[PDB]
């Protein structure tokens, strides 16, 4: 084990960035 | 440590599965 925190973190990044656009996309949506 | 394969495995769908409701917003607001 070598490699945990840096492919979770590649994970952890692309995931919580991904929600953190969609989260203020839909909240956007709703409005219009 | 043990099965990082497996915990990784969910990481990487699970970012799948953003992705396309990241689409869809765009889509709904874009298109629709």
């Amino acid at each position: 084990c070598g490699g945990m925190r840096r492919k979770n973190d590649t994970h952890q990044q692309d995931i919580d960035d991904l929600k953190r656009q969609n989260a203020l996309l839909e909240q956007q949506v709703r409005a219009l | 440590c043990g099965g990082v394969q497996a915990e990784e495995q969910k990481l990487i769908s699970e970012e799948d599965l953003l992705r396309k409701r990241r689409e869809q917003l765009k889509h709904k607001l874009e298109q629709l």
